[PDB]
């Protein structure tokens, strides 16, 4: 199996304009959304046919009530945390936390809160700790680290229950997450060559240029990975063309355990 | 700082009758519960409410229903009683839900007792035995017994009361009731309860003694068709005074 | 606080051809708050039939989002992406450059 | 999904006690013991999540999360760690599974046993005699009647706080005319030297 992920993601804002959220909460694997749930709704629905089609009405109907707890629970935090900084209008609250099952087996871990889109407290699961940036975090820090037992519980839940929920998902939509549609590659001069990708799954891609067989990264320029809007992803990187001197420029594109090259003529 | 405060501690039920039991809890809590206890088996949850504004079922939602009325208040409605609920109900709440370590704190518990038929219920009969010469003379103490004899159902709180206050040390009460006649669904039952002083205490002729049992039954709406008394909710005496 | 403004990129979902059914993409990356206004126009004008994928949440604790309208490329016809943000003192226009 | 722990247990006063919880469910956050003295509320004793042994006072609690098991550990047993000690655990919904308790009973440490019945005195006011088999030790077990007409009580603790003295007694008592005391607690297996004061 390639390396996987789950993760959910939380967003508060304090004083949203009208229709607009107060609290937005969705949970992605890899790049694919799986869950949603927001303030206005006040609903967990699936994101994929693959979750609605393998989690029973009891599964929503249950984590809809938690929701709606944890939805009042980070506007008590948020309301505290715009009162530590002195802060008036508008901020935001953010939660990510999730989990990493690689290749080889191993597993990652992870869970983070942010303030007006910056780190705010970063969770380590292994010295049982929380990473304060500042000192309205080092209140808070405190105020969690005192719950000894909560850490140890968040522990145990991003080492086993999380990689638990993501093999189970990884199983419902193994038709969409495990399958690999290779890239169409194709170099085009624009006074610069530029290589192009598209149609490839999974989005984890890697092209790049050579000049005379090595890899300056320095003098290339890396588009992103987009997506096409039909499940697949397209990608480009382009390098400039020196007049002065020939040079055998050849694109490299690496996807899902094969390589290609394209050399310029 | 009460926690959480219940309402009524016991309460008899004709089947079809009506009944809410109120739950409140003062420790700016956001998730409470409904369970229920029943000999045999682990609690089951009724309904919960996961935050204020929001409610669901739990385990065993049927014949049930609940309020969450504002983040204090959490009532568990009965709307047509059935034996079947004849139980112990117990609110709780915890700080937030969704969330593993978080402890529940739990309410005093609701003893109810649903009846097809009140003519069952009766209170109890007390008495009060004075405690044997050849106790005092063998062990320089004395054991008083108290009997609570013949109520139904097991809706009662006994106490004692030297010299006009209640006292705890050297009391025991039974317990569980004794079923007077075992092999029946409804049986009758027994309560003993003993009060052990010294020969010196038992010997001051101005010492008094008195076992007092409350008994939870029925109240003034009611209904009674019976020709022996109604066995309302009421408090039963014995007592003795000591002997020189 | 610091808040991010809008990564804004214009492309077709295939290599365009004249005359060739298409979608014209819009994808509108890490930008910080949440709110923001997206049009695809066509010629200088909004189109009307346009979609857009739910609002996205990166690691980094930015958004993002795609914009997409089905669409027949032609040599005479001029596309575009307008976006606004609170980062933005007026919208900010990308053309598609094919 | 369920939780398993035994019905019931019986230690003496000043010794160890384990009460073990198994449990099969559907994911885990955590196992917790509750303590529910008989009447009363159930109260959090402790929470575990991940492996091992966590203390607080008297009591310890273990985790072996790969075995599935927990136990809570007693020590040092007093009467009033007389109650039901109540296992839950909860899956990967949240939601709390309840083990159905261990009731844990004490026997006392009864210093010098004097084991006896005794009559006590008729009320006026009630037709029943009353005998009170007391101070045995206990080992001693109290039978339940094999008389429809005669009712015999299980034993009960009581401690007389200002002498420190601690005594097992239970009561039977009827209205029968066969009803003696000295043959009140002939269901019983009574110790060889109980005491029948002379009628
Ligand atoms: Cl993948
Ligand atoms: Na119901």
């Amino acid at each position: 199996m390639r390396t996987h992920s789950l993760r959910y993601f939380r967003l508060g804002v304090s004083d949203p304009i009208h229709g607009v959220p107060e609290f937005i909460s969705v949970g992605y694997v890899d790049s694919h959304p799986i869950t949603t749930y927001d303030s206005v709704t006040r609903q967990k629905e699936p994101r994929a046919p693959w979750m609605a089609e393998n989690l029973a009405p009891d599964h929503w109907e249950r984590y809809t009530q938690l929701l709606r707890g944890w939805q009042q629970m980070f506007k008590v935090e948020l309301k505290r945390l715009q009162r530590h900084y002195n802060h008036s209008g508008s901020h935001t609250y953010q939660r990510m936390i999730g989990c990493e099952l690689l290749e080889d087996g191993s597993t990652t871990g992870f869970l983070q809160y942010a303030y007006d889109g910056q780190d705010f407290l970063i969770f380590n699961k292994d010295t049982l700790s929380w990473l304060a940036v500042d000192n309205v975090a080092h209140t808070i820090k405190q105020a969690w680290e005192a719950n000894q037992h909560e850490l140890l519980y968040q522990k145990n839940w991003l080492e086993e229950e999380c990689i638990a929920w993501l093999k189970r998902f990884l199983e419902y939509g193994k038709d969409t997450l495990q399958r690999t549609e290779p890239p169409l590659v194709r170099v085009n001069r624009k006074t610069a060559l530029f290589c192009k990708a598209h149609g490839f799954y999974p989005p984890e891609i890697y092209m790049t240029w050579m000049k005379n067989g090595e890899e300056i990264v320095q003098e290339i320029d890396y588009g992103d990975i987009l997506p096409s809007g039909d499940g697949t992803y397209q990608a480009w990187a382009s390098i400039e063309l020196d007049p002065q001197s020939s040079n055998l420029y050849s694109c490299h594109v690496e996807h899902s355990g094969v390589h290609m090259v394209l050399q310029v003529p | 700082n009460a926690g959480v405060t219940q309402t009524p501690k016991f309460q008899v039920l004709k089947t079809g009758q009506s009944m809410t039991l109120q739950c409140a809890q003062d420790m700016n809590h956001n998730s409470m519960y409904w369970y229920r206890q029943d000999p045999g088996m682990g609690l089951r949850l009724i309904y919960y409410s996961a935050s204020e504004g929001t409610t669901d079922k739990g385990e065993v939602p049927n014949g049930y229903n609940v309020s969450r009325l504002n983040k204090r208040e959490f009532s568990l409605r009965l709307e047509s009683a059935a034996p079947s609920q004849t139980s112990v109900y117990f609110c709780a709440s915890s700080v937030w839900t969704g969330e593993g370590s978080g402890e529940l704190f739990f309410g005093e518990g609701s003893r109810l007792t649903v009846l097809e038929d009140l003519k069952n219920v009766f209170p109890p009969e007390v008495a009060v035995f004075e405690p044997s010469e050849a106790e005092i003379s063998h062990t320089q103490k004395a054991t008083l017994v108290c009997l609570a004899t013949g109520f139904y159902p097991d809706h009662v709180e006994l106490s004692w009361w030297v010299n006009g206050k209640e006292v705890h040390s050297g009391v025991c009460t039974d317990p569980q009731p004794l079923k007077e006649q075992p092999a029946l669904n409804d049986s009758r039952y027994a309560l003993s309860s003993r009060l052990r002083v010294s020969a010196t205490f038992w010997q001051n002729p101005r010492n008094h003694f008195r076992c007092q049992v409350q008994f939870y039954g029925l109240s003034e709406n009611d209904e009674w068709t019976q020709d022996r008394a109604k066995p309302v909710t009421q408090i039963v005496s014995a007592e003795a005074w000591g002997r020189a | 606080m610091i808040q991010r403004t809008p990564k804004i990129q214009v492309y077709s979902r295939h290599p365009a051809e004249n005359g060739k059914s298409n979608f014209l993409n819009c994808y509108v990356s890490g930008f910080h708050p949440s709110d923001i206004e997206v049009d695809l126009l066509k010629n200088g004008e909004r189109i009307e039939k346009v979609e857009h994928s739910d609002l996205s949440f990166s690691k980094d604790w930015s958004f993002y989002l795609l914009y997409y309208t089905e669409f027949t490329p032609t040599e005479k016809d001029e596309y575009a992406c307008r976006v606004n943000h609170v980062t933005l003192s007026q919208p900010k226009i990308v053309k598609w450059d094919r | 999904q369920n939780i398993d722990q035994p019905t019931e247990m019986t230690a003496t006063e000043g010794a160890i006690v384990q009460i073990n919880c198994t449990y099969q469910t559907s994911g885990f956050n955590g196992l917790f013991w509750y303590q529910q003295h008989a009447g009363e509320a159930p109260t959090f004793l402790s929470y575990n999540v991940l492996d091992g042994l966590e203390e607080k006072g008297r009591f310890s609690s273990f985790l072996s999360r790969s075995k599935g098991y927990s136990y809570l550990l007693l020590k040092e047993l007093q009467m009033k760690d007389s109650a039901s000690y109540l296992c839950a655990v909860k899956d990967s919904n949240y939601q709390l599974i309840w083990g159905a308790g261990t009731k844990l009973i004490i026997k006392p440490d009864i210093q010098n046993p004097d084991p006896a019945v005794y009559q006590l005195r008729d009320s006026k006011s009630s037709d029943k005699s009353v005998c009170l088999f007391t101070d045995f030790d206990s080992q001693t077990n109290v039978s339940q009647s094999k008389d429809s007409d005669v009712y015999i009580t299980d034993k009960c603790v009581l401690d007389m706080r200002s002498m420190d003295f601690k005594s097992n007694s239970a009561v039977a008592w009827s209205n029968k005319s066969d009803f003696a005391c000295a043959n009140a607690f002939n269901n019983s297996i009574i110790p060889e030297d109980t005491f029948f004061p002379s009628p």
